[PDB]
């Protein structure tokens, strides 16, 4: 809720020292404009979780799925055209393209100009993640470390 | 149009049943009646980024029997490309200007499906990544329980050995667990038992299966016996020779064996088959292997081909 | 001048799309409590520029040296007691430790557990940085590509 | 007759301008009408006695897109022939009795010229003495920045990195000296720059160039920009980082750039040209590579032909 | 004379609990007040048919902190003794003539135990065989247990890593097991776990053991926690990276330890211990690494001497 | 205590005038009354991580000529230690345990220094790093003209070859150039010059300094001749041959030579210094390094004593 913009894809509600991680995972400093970074703060359904919004920008409903395995619950609610006119919160998408890496050591990604994919799998109980040149299928968090 | 004009065949779970039964088909066929200059005018890249000679002698000799041209490699350190600092991107985007497809081996996972979006038009057929896929050997193994079982349902089929890291029993269960009924017996090492993501697979789609001691238990009701080597660093020196002979197949046990059973191997074996099988009926991973020809000539011929005439 | 809690301690004038790059290398993030993070403002000397407060920290000022290859100009000013009491500006100093990574392929810091440490000279003219490891002396723009 | 049969083409130097010209003007028609059983029933040579897979399977694609049988070796210190003890000059005299063409690259310089000593009337193509000649690199380099540019002529022609051993970058220099109009701009580091007997030559029949520090001061002017690697050894661990910078192309610098400015690279790169360079419709070193096939099938057809029927 | 005076020590259990005591005792004891020409003018000679260094190193420093001369080989195929077809017999049978005491590491089992039987009054020492014993390493393991925890016995030892091939975590259990109360905690990757016989043996003896998935569960209970590799080889790509990081001990895990508890490693280590543990005052491995030499020149000492002197 | 007794000596620039004059003063003192049992029950490190036996075998003898002893190592590749995975940082943190003084050398760059961060105690000697220090050698530099010449002060000192790689003569002119006078000649190739760097120092602190092409300009002033190597690869295959005589130094040229004059080399030469040299008495290369003992010697002496009784 703190001082910000009118306009702009406001991103809330991060959890427990996120924020600065999906500002670096995502790229959302390439695209500039003001990035009202909120971070360490007391907020909604929490009273100590972090935050953020930006001006200009647009993120797909494709673009804030991508979140999912990283927050779930975090509001990316639009001020469109003056005022917040669109509410959002990420579920788990079908396939998550770049940001994380393989963990098995002999995958040829790690030697080349490709783009790291993932497909999705488990809407829960324990989010399994297969690569999508190697084919293992390993869980989330053992990924997540990176 | 084919269902496989231009396709890269990187995985045996990339594939179909239905095409997986395209390409079965085809080999039954062009064992029959062959096409030596089907392929002629076509140039084909051997690209073994890792060497092995059983896969490349059985790969070129397929493309020759079409009229095909090969022009290629066998590494071992010292092939200038995709070595020094090129990239294997970079070297499939050279190599993908003056072949037609390439055939390709490599040591690390993923690497033909790399090649994939780097080759452009240009068909990639996967010799083999590493612990990954090999579906040629697959698609050689279906077309050979099925030129002699007469079907790819409802048999019953053993798997023998080092089932863990067995890759290539892996993908051969994957396979079958697309056609029905089809039991399953799993004879292995305490140690070196088939992973249970596979189990899992097996379950879902509700396929039947069990777990053995050895072969001695399981004789009388298989049809297929898939052999395959266990390995003395993979168990301990001691846990290796006791469990060593369960797992040993000589002649003496194939006395309840039905008529139709086939001993299967994939190869090379050292000595968990012996010599006395070889002479016996129910010895078919010689032909098996043979039939290797067949099953790569019919991913050349559909790959390369819009209007299959045959 | 943006939206910011009294006390802590203010990072102010960041220049052309740094900001970020300040936060990732001197890790600003790890020692929690609020963190204001402007950016991509209009601000002071500028009217473009980049600029952060955080809350209950303290930077030294061999900390606020650190800034000196990366900004110079830029304020570090302050909110102590209750408010903007202490004035600062980095220069440059005598040692960078950590943050750079040596352009000598064949260094062992490569490929080992210790601290990267460069050696500062030229106070301007074409800023040298000499390894603490290897001695090469390269120019201060070839070793921040990084 | 044509005016290369049975002629060994060993240097750039060796030919001139008007058969340069008939190596061009039929790759372009080969290209355009391909003949496949051209040379049918010849079989050819390839004698990599210096391993390089890259010109051996362009080489040998080449031989057969129109038809040829090949045999041959690459040799890394293992091929029992011109090796133990046997000369190379008595290789070629025994392997000039089977084979109708030898293609050969080797490490010491004037190994194919040797060959032409004792090879009779088999013509002899060199594939890269040491140091010295790889004609058909320059072959294939000329006849893309003429598919390209549309002429060899006054032509605006940037030549960038190890300029001073860059032998790939002298040889296309001499050979573009042929033609008329024609400037020249050498972007290299202080110490790895163009030698001065080139110079020496350009300044006699008259060519202007320059010297340059980056390709930021050429860009606009720049219609070819041929890139070449700086090695690390070559210049002093500090030397290398504070200057390398400038001598990588990333797609950034394109910017300025000509529409029909066409980056070329010998290849295999390594970091000197960027990947958002290969999206940029001014990348032409994979294409520049995949006709390397259309210029050594050319010299193939005119020195095992007379009648030359396309 | 000595309980050990020409004593060949080749295994751990070859050895009973009072020489093992007197063993330890005299280490503690030439810490204390070095001997630095004890075994001056004796020839020793280190002969690791099998390279390792570091247990090299190690072992020709204590026979030099005793005054003796070292004579002897890394050998890495190019050895002409024992190699050639000269067998390792008679290779000892003329080595025992001119040194005073063999150090022996092989790559074959029961090759020290050979050696033993052609020495004749030269004792020797085990540097290791092949898969079997190592008793220098485990007399170095338990002095070093023992000099921070004050005593060998009533303790809670962990066991982390790849339990079942680990011959160093085995034969640490069965020298700790001559001991009274002593209870042991197992981690280890389900298809690693310790194996069978020890756990057998361990229930005889009426010895208190555990099992656990993670240090996660033992750490305020341990005294000792003696950490050891998981190949990559030994698991499963994916099976390795799921279960991995319970293995792996960072600082973060050393909050409930107690003050005694020192957390002791073989080496070399990887990445299973992280270098936040090294600051922190259980980090005891390199420490144990230091010892190796007390306990090394000790056997040293008491098998080339009847009247020990201190 | 001494000035340098714990330290480690990794640079020339990291050490001062005054014990520089240190260690020079008591080499020829060493040299003049040996101290045979000084470091008598020392035990000292021979890492060579980078084989290299004139370097190894020089300060080895050194090592025992002062009565210590020596463990060690020449890798090639197959030392278990510091190379499957284990850092050189956990190297050195157990070899720092049972030493007391490690000599090292390796191919990468501040190897020493970072082994400067683990020994704790012990002192490093750097037998050179890679392209950058091996101030031992300098120390038999400087000792050796100053054996000869009587004084390291306002001299005339020529430096030959590689003047661009060649870090023996870098560092040469560093430590020259903290004392008084002394001119400097810098006869090399137009391409492998004298960097710089090296030449903006010489001037700050108004040292003089010519450049020439050839020994022909320079051989009546010259005290010292410091004689070094032209790589065949740093120039080009024609290049090298035009300018490579004036480089070499047959005893023809020694004509105007003044009496004193000295030619040194730090060897291994090849054929830049011709055979008819050695005889003349300005050949002093030999000598040269055989006076390394004593360099070296004082180096142990002085990093492992306080009280230097000599
Ligand atoms: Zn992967
Ligand atoms: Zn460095």
């Amino acid at each position: 809720q703190v001082e910000a913009i009118k306009r702009g894809t406001v991103i809330d509600h991060i959890p427990a020292q996120i924020g600065f991680k999906l500002l670096s995972l995502f790229k959302l400093t390439e695209t500039d404009q003001r990035i009202t970074i909120g971070l360490n703060l007391p907020s909604g359904e929490m009273g100590r979780k972090d935050l953020i919004k930006i001006e200009n920008t647009f993120l797909s409903e494709d673009q804030v799925d991508q979140l999912a395995l990283y927050a779930p619950q975090a509001t990316v609610n639009r001020i469109d055209n003056y005022e917040v006119v669109g509410k959002s919160r990420p579920s788990l998408p079908e396939r998550i393209d770049n940001v994380l890496v393989c963990p098995n050591s002999n995958c040829i990604s790690h030697a080349e100009p490709v783009s790291s994919s993932f497909a999705v799998r488990k809407r829960a109980n324990d989010i399994a993640l297969k690569c999508k040149y190697c084919e293992k299928e390993f869980s989330h968090n053992v990924v997540l470390a990176n | 149009a084919n269902p496989l004009y231009q396709k890269h065949i990187i995985s045996i779970n990339d594939l179909s049943r239905d095409d997986l039964n395209l390409v079965l088909a085809t080999a039954a066929k062009l064992k029959a009646n062959p096409q030596p200059e089907l392929l002629k005018h076509k140039v084909i890249a051997s690209c073994f980024f890792e060497a092995s000679t059983r896969t490349r002698l059985s790969f070129e000799t397929s493309m020759h029997r079409l009229g095909a041209s090969v022009v290629g490699f066998s590494d071992s350190a010292n092939t200038s490309l995709g070595k020094k600092g090129e990239t294997l991107a970079d070297t499939i985007s050279v190599i993908s200007t003056y072949v037609d497809a390439i055939v390709m081996r490599h040591p690390q996972e993923g690497a033909a499906r790399l090649a994939t979006e780097f080759s452009g038009n240009v068909p990639v057929l996967n010799a083999g990544d590493g612990s990954n896929q090999h579906p040629t050997q697959t698609l050689l193994d279906l077309f050979t329980i099925q030129e002699t079982q007469g079907r790819l349902d409802n048999l019953h089929v053993a798997m023998v050995g080092d089932l863990k890291f067995g890759r290539t029993v892996h993908s051969l269960t994957q396979a079958l667990a697309k056609f029905d009924g089809n039991r399953f017996y799993f004879i292995a090492p305490d140690a070196l038992a088939m992973p249970q993501y596979i189990l899992d697979m097996l379950d879902e789609k509700g396929i039947a299966w069990s777990l053995h001691s050895s072969i001695e238990e399981v004789m009388a009701e298989v049809d297929i016996l898939y052999m395959t080597r266990v390995q003395k660093e993979r168990l301990d020196p001691s846990e290796y020779a006791n469990v060593k002979a369960q797992f040993v197949l000589r002649a003496s046990d194939l006395h309840n064996a039905k008529a139709n059973m086939k001993v299967l191997h994939p190869l090379p074996r050292v000595d968990e088959i012996a010599t006395d099988v070889d002479k016996t009926p129910h010895a078919w991973y010689f032909q098996q292997a043979g039939n290797g020809i067949f099953a790569r000539q019919a991913l050349l011929a559909l790959v390369l081909n819009r209007d299959l005439v045959l």
